[PDB]
RNA sequence: UGCGAAAGCAGUUGAAGACAAGUGGCUUGUCGUUCGUUAAAAUGGCCUCGUCGCGAAGG
């Protein structure tokens, strides 16, 4: 014996924008919630040590949400002014906020009564402030006094460092993440600077420039960092002191930046870029930083995020707008005791239990119980779907016959055959079957053509539409003889 | 714990006599040691067989059993040839045979003379000090029929023709079990539950040697000519002493120490091997009765030895008409 | 159905064994029970896991 | 110094006839039900059936 | 064949390759045993 | 459409089959028992014989013929034998 | 493959033996093995048989 | 000594056994595993413990075929609709019964079955058979070897239980007889050496919801013989 | 049937015999019949294995 071959399903062959595993991966991010926020979402960041929080900055009010519910779980709102960065202790444990006034405060998480301390910066607005990756008790504040400050939250009286060096508008941070004495800035003049905490810190070791003015400045690893500013993005090497790629595919200044490594996707690493025009794009840090795939809200982006490589449940992709709201797309991973034994003590086992098949169709089950003109009637039924309707007319050309399947028709079982193949004929993949099929039956029912009044006016409109169709091809031939002119 | 109960090596090590308890029954049966499984039993169970021992001109078996008779069984036939019996229904505790000359003690303390050729009984006699009987053996000069040793709780050297002691030696604490002798004068003497072998000089009394085990013993094998003496412990192990009559002055301590232990992590027990010169025959039960067996190279393995055997544990049954997803 | 639930009866006479099958024999909850064709064993298995085997001296 | 070789085996070469038996089929089993002994036109196999192998 | 050498192929459908006391009484347990 | 063949004393089933498709409706046989020929609703009327004598030996049925005749039903039947008629 | 009960004329089929049949029948010492001799038919080139016994058992091949 | 010492078992013991003439005692429950013991007095052991996944046995046991006497199938069934036939000669193979020749809409379940001798009355051909109980008032019976469907008898009510007794004809022949109650105590009993069909019928003298039959004496289930001629 | 390209190219088609039916002969049909040419129709359709506490012939 053998077992039974199943009945296949020929889906669409090679048309154009083909689907990629990475863009398989991200098409299954679903149920795109939209959040209203009170003014536009500046900021937006993740917990580094339990990935199930993100943290986003509207006007004068931090948010902090949960990834398992989706709702707002904590606020901040003792802030004098509005509220720009918000950011996390890489222990997850203290949250960061640089407002306008210029009084950065840390409280901890969860418990918004209790700042813990209040760093005095310029009287200018705070406008970036981060803590170091490597170590946890240094924080970077860049504020709009040109220039910015590395403090020690234990020491949090004084500036433990004082990184100038920059003309106009500091506004990002990132750390090199090997070497933690490797600090990186980004001005709104351009020249990327990164500095050696070791050092007096007062003139970048060697400066980057990108010619528009920088907007976001990222580490993906220690040799490649990413800076973005304008309408592309571009990818410095600090080994080679070098600008090695740069993509352009946007309209307006692309506005925030992050990497995604190690997680869990045929896709390794992942860079996504917000833009300030209405898309948010995923690039490929292994070949060569190519485009992948892009998400459109409705109106201008201004931050986006994603949730970290760890992140155990619910995956996350969220982006505030400057509009006033916020896109979460998201992604979703006593008498028998012995019933249960499985084997472990016994000395031979033996295992042929056949696994149950996943159930059988209707038409399935009619053309391998051989009634095939039952296999047609339940396959033209209006709850089926068309490449099954295909599969079953290929399935019943190829094994069986169509003039057996229609070798007992009559006036009225025969149209919703011709009603099906009005739509069928149209498009490409359906039409030769179409074709045969209409041809076969009106071979096989010609004198009932002629007594009955119903389906005649079926076959007037299957000629129009033979003669639309053809109309169509004959122009898409003339296209097909222009390109081979054109080549 | 062995069921087997008890199993006998043939001299020159080729066939194991061994008997099993099969339903109130006794199988006997005999096993080369390189398939002989049509071998007999007995009738009920109060006829179960108390000692055993080989004879090598035919090859035969002699089963001293307990209602009274000794059995002289034959091996290539399958039935019993002739039932030698005493006038006594009372239980033969070991038989021993030299040449012509058959040996039965007693358990009601009497001892028996036979002979497998002329097929009767020639003596019939008790002596004094010697209150119970559980082991005897005839000493190896030729044919020296005299000066035979019989062994129970100590031992006593008794003549045939003087017919009493001529020399007494300490036992043990417990009833003896194994009493062999080695040279022609020195005999290895060890009790059961104890790890103590102790060898006697048959001419002076004097506690030679004292051979010491990580266990207590079930059966000695000693070589040809009293050179290497393996012992099956009674967890399992085999103990072989090499060169015991040399001078770690008194008492030897164990040298070679080979255990089987199966491929899955269990360990199996080893009953009755047998060491000639520069071999040894391993036995130990596979399944529940049916035993398998190993001819190790004895002088050139280490100090210790744990034989691997492959034995079913989780393997699933992939079938000769099946594969492997069904 | 319930515990120690076995009987032994003496079938020509048709009279029931009065000796064995008291408390101070440990049936269990007995849901098998099976002679040897010829040693006169007796097997019994409860519900517990286990089967333990009597011996009838007569046979 | 090449030469020619016959190696492998062909078709099972049944009792061919044109309707004139309807006992096609000269394969047999030994006595002891453990053995096929099969006819080839170039090979007699004898095979076993608990393992599936040629045999001999 | 890739092991250097050739193979054909017939229609009677062959291939081929272009080619370079213990001993007796323990026989006799194994006879009576049987 | 179970057609099943009782033995009178002892009130029990000597055989069964389970010829026909649908609903039985009806049935008969001849004079001396050698024939009982069914028929249903689905219009398969067919005969179950016991003619030879080893099988009147074990007086066991089998399900010797078939024939379809009809249209659409059989809702009853009958049977006659003489010795110029049957 | 259909065998026939013939006490209700009622059968038991094997589907698909990857060839049509020629000859088969039992020959066990009671009937516990089907012989079939089978022929592949699907090319019109050559005759090129199958052996193939089956135990009644289950109704698996056995040695094709 | 324990039987079931050297080695724990896990459910209830749902079936217990002995082989008809060698010293092993089968054992089989619901955690979907069978041992066979070798077992005496002081002592008793595992030999093999085959272990089916997916399918408990609510009763398994040994048969012996009374012609050659070196067959050894081990026949295991569930309450599943298969039982497997296990061959004994010494991995291993087993095979599964699951096909119902003409009547599957008779076997709910092969929950109950029991295995018994058959002489075929023209000629000597001596072979095995099991027979299972039914739903509605089925017991079917089978081929021990093959696995044919041979007749299936059927009383009304409901099967509760039956039994297999047999009875000498001449010298080395025999008639077997399937005894089998009703839920109510009427019970059949007809012989199968020809067609089944019914010799006698009677009922218990009193007795209602009865559950189990067994007869015996002479031979049976549980003490078959190995000559044809000691039946 | 032969070639060849997946399209097309060139060409077959008889002789005898047997048997049956229908009207002693005569018309019509089938070939487990021979030679020669490279030359639809019996009510009959493909299996199961998804299934449901202790206690050695008393305390």
């Amino acid at each position: 014996s053998t077992a039974r071959p199943r009945i296949i399903t020929s889906k669409a062959p090679l048309l154009p924008q083909q689907t990629t595993p990475e863009q398989r991966y991200w098409r299954q991010y679903t149920s795109a919630q939209l959040v209203k926020e009170h003014n536009s979402v500046t900021h937006i960041s993740f917990n580094p040590q339990h990935p199930h929080d993100f943290a986003v900055t509207s006007s004068t009010r931090v948010q902090i949400f949960s990834s398992r519910t989706r709702q707002v779980i904590k606020t901040f709102s003792r802030f004098k002014d509005v509220v720009y960065s918000a950011s996390f202790r890489s222990d997850g444990k203290l949250l960061c906020a640089g407002d306008a006034t210029g009084l950065v405060s840390v409280y901890d998480s969860y418990n918004p009564r209790t700042i813990l301390l209040s760093i005095n910066a310029s009287t200018h607005p705070t406008h970036v402030t981060k803590f170091h990756t490597q170590d946890n008790k240094i924080l970077a504040t860049a504020s709009d006094d040109r220039v910015t400050r590395l403090w020690d939250i234990s020491n949090a009286y004084e500036p433990q460092l004082e990184l100038t060096g920059a003309t106009d508008y500091v506004r990002t941070l990132s750390f090199i993440p090997a070497a933690p004495h490797l600090v990186a800035t980004g001005s709104y003049d351009g020249l990327i600077r990164l500095y050696d905490t070791r050092s007096s810190g007062s003139t970048p070791i060697y400066s980057l420039n990108h010619d528009q003015p920088v907007e976001n400045v990222i580490a993906v690893s220690p040799t490649q960092i990413v800076s973005c500013g304008g309408n592309n993005f571009k990818v410095w090497d600090l080994t080679s002191n070098k600008k090695l790629y740069e993509r352009g595919n946007f309209n307006k200044a692309v506005t925030c930046l992050d990497y995604v490594e190690n997680f869990d996707s045929p896709m390794q690493s992942a860079l996504i870029a917000s833009s300030l025009d209405g898309h948010v794009k995923v690039f490929d840090p292994l070949d060569n930083f190519q485009v992948k795939f892009g998400w459109k809200f409705s109106g201008p982006v201004l931050s986006c995020a994603v949730s970290p490589s760890t992140a155990q449940g619910n995956r996350h992709l969220v982006a505030g707008l400057s509009s006033g709201l916020l896109a979460i797309r998201t992604k979703k991973k006593r008498m028998m005791r012995g019933s249960e034994y499985q084997g472990d003590q016994e000395h031979i086992i033996h295992n042929d239990k056949v696994r149950s098949q996943r159930r059988m169709r209707a038409f399935e089950r009619n053309i391998n119980q051989f009634k095939w003109s039952e296999a047609l009637d339940n396959a033209f039924v209006p709850g089926m779907a068309k490449e099954l309707t295909l599969t079953v007319l290929q399935e019943l050309r190829k094994r069986g016959k169509v003039r057996v399947a229609l070798y007992g028709r009559d006036e009225s079982t025969l149209e919703p055959l011709l009603n099906w193949c009005l739509k069928g004929i149209e498009d490409v993949r359906s039409a030769s079957i179409v074709a045969d099929w209409v041809a076969v039956v009106l071979e096989l029912y010609g004198n009932t053509l002629e007594s009955s009044p119903v389906l005649q006016e079926l076959m007037i409109d299957l000629k129009t539409k033979v003669r639309h169709e053809i109309h169509k091809s004959k122009e898409a031939q003339r296209i097909e003889g222009m390109l081979q002119l054109l080549t | 714990d062995s069921p087997v109960l008890q199993s006998a090596y043939d001299p020159s090590g080729q066939y194991l006599c061994y008997v099993t308890v099969a339903l109130d029954k006794q199988r006997v049966g005999v096993q080369p040691t390189q398939w002989n499984e049509n071998f007999l039993y007995l009738e009920d169970s109060k006829l179960k067989v108390t000692c055993l021992k080989w004879v090598n001109d035919t090859v035969a078996i002699i089963l001293g059993m307990n209602n009274g008779e000794i059995w002289l069984y034959s091996v290539l036939a399958n039935e019993v040839t002739y039932k030698f019996t005493t006038g006594n229904s009372y239980e033969i505790k070991d038989i021993d045979l030299m040449g012509n000359q058959l040996w039965c003690i007693d358990s009601s303390d009497a001892f028996y003379q036979f002979d497998l050729l002329q097929f009767k009984l020639l003596q019939h006699f008790r002596i004094n000090n010697c209150v119970q009987l559980n082991k005897l053996t005839i000493v190896p000069a030729g044919d020296s029929v005299a000066q035979l040793l019989v062994a129970s709780h100590s031992i006593s050297l008794i003549d045939i023709e003087e017919k009493k002691v001529v020399m007494t030696f300490p036992g043990h604490v417990s009833p003896v079990s194994t009493l062999q002798v080695i040279t022609n004068e020195f005999f290895i003497s060890g009790a059961e539950g104890d790890r103590f072998l102790n060898v006697y000089d048959i001419h002076s009394g004097m506690t030679k040697c004292v051979l010491v085990a990580e266990s207590d013993i079930k059966e000695l094998s000693h070589s040809g000519q009293a050179d290497s003496i393996a012992v099956t412990t009674e967890d399992g192990s085999l103990e072989i002493f090499v060169d015991p009559l040399v001078s770690g002055n008194k008492s030897k301590k164990s040298s070679k120490k080979i255990q089987i232990v199966s491929k899955d992590g269990r360990k199996v027990p080893i009953y009755n091997a047998f060491i000639n010169k520069d071999l040894l025959n391993v036995s130990w039960l596979q399944n529940a009765t049916m035993p398998y067996f190993k001819n190790l190279q004895w002088r050139e393995i280490p100090n210790e030895y744990t034989v691997e055997i492959s034995l079913n544990w989780n393997n699933k049954n992939k079938s000769a008409d099946r594969d492997l997803h069904g | 159905a319930v515990k120690d639930a076995l009987r032994l009866v003496h079938l020509p006479s048709c009279s029931v064994f009065s000796n064995w099958p008291t408390s101070g024999t440990p049936l269990g909850k007995v849901t098998s029970v099976a002679f040897s064709p010829s040693g006169g064993l007796l097997a019994v298995g409860n519900e517990q896991g286990k089967v333990r085997l009597w011996k009838l001296n007569h046979y | 110094q090449y030469k020619l070789s016959v190696v492998s085996g062909g078709k099972p070469a049944l009792n061919n006839l044109s309707s004139v038996t309807g006992n096609k089929n000269i394969a047999r089993l030994s006595q002891d039900q453990r053995n096929y002994i099969i006819p080839f036109n170039n090979q007699i196999k004898v095979y076993s059936v608990e393992t599936r192998q040629c045999v001999k | 064949n890739y092991d250097t050498d050739f193979i054909f192929l017939d229609i009677e459908s062959t291939l081929g390759v272009v080619g370079t006391n213990s001993d007796i009484f323990a026989e006799q347990l194994h006879k009576l045993s049987s | 459409g179970s057609i099943k063949f009782w033995d009178f004393q002892f009130a029990t089933l000597n055989q069964s089959f389970k010829a026909h498709d649908a609903d039985v409706l009806c049935l008969t046989t001849d004079t001396d028992n050698n024939y009982v020929f069914s028929a249903g609703v689905d219009r398969k009327i067919f005969q179950f014989s016991q003619n030879t004598n080893k099988s009147q030996k074990n007086n066991r049925w089998v399900n010797s013929s078939n024939r379809l005749l009809h249209g659409n039903d059989i809702r009853a039947i009958c049977a006659y034998q003489s010795k110029g008629a049957d | 493959m259909s065998l026939w009960q013939l006490e209700t004329n009622s059968q038991q089929f094997l589907p698909r033996l990857n060839g049509i049949i020629i000859d088969c029948q039992v020959l066990g010492p009671q009937g516990n093995y089907y012989s079939l001799i089978l022929q592949m038919t699907e090319n019109n080139s050559n005759s090129d048989y199958q052996f193939l016994l089956l135990n009644a058992s289950d109704l698996t091949s056995k040695l094709s | 000594k324990d039987a079931n010492a050297s080695h724990p078992s896990h459910s209830a013991i749902q079936s217990l056994s002995f082989h008809p003439s060698k010293p092993l005692l089968l054992t089989g429950g619901y955690d979907k595993t069978l041992r066979i013991y070798h077992i005496d007095g002081k002592t008793n052991h595992l030999v093999t413990s085959l272990h089916l996944v997916g399918s408990p046995i609510q009763t398994c046991t040994f048969y012996t075929s009374l012609s050659n006497q070196n067959q050894q199938n081990i026949f295991t069934a569930g309450r599943r609709r298969y039982m497997h036939s296990w061959d004994l000669s010494l991995t291993a193979k087993i095979e599964k019964f699951s096909r119902l020749y003409g009547h599957e809409s008779t076997q709910r379940s092969f929950e109950n079955f029991k295995v018994a001798h058959l002489q075929n009355s023209q000629t000597n051909s001596v072979h095995g058979i099991v027979l299972l109980q039914g739903n509605n008032g089925w017991i079917n019976i089978l081929h021990s070897t093959s696995g044919l469907w041979l007749m299936g008898c059927k009383i009304e009510g409901v099967i509760t239980d039956f039994c297999i007794d047999y009875q000498p004809i001449s010298r080395g022949k025999f008639r077997t007889i399937l005894i089998a109650v009703n839920a109510y105590g009427e019970v059949w009993e007809f012989d199968l050496n020809k067609n089944g069909h019914v010799i006698r019928r009677w009922k218990d003298q009193g007795g209602v919801g009865i559950t189990k039959i067994q007869v015996g004496g002479g031979t049976t289930t549980t003490c078959p013989a190995l000559q044809i001629s000691k039946i």
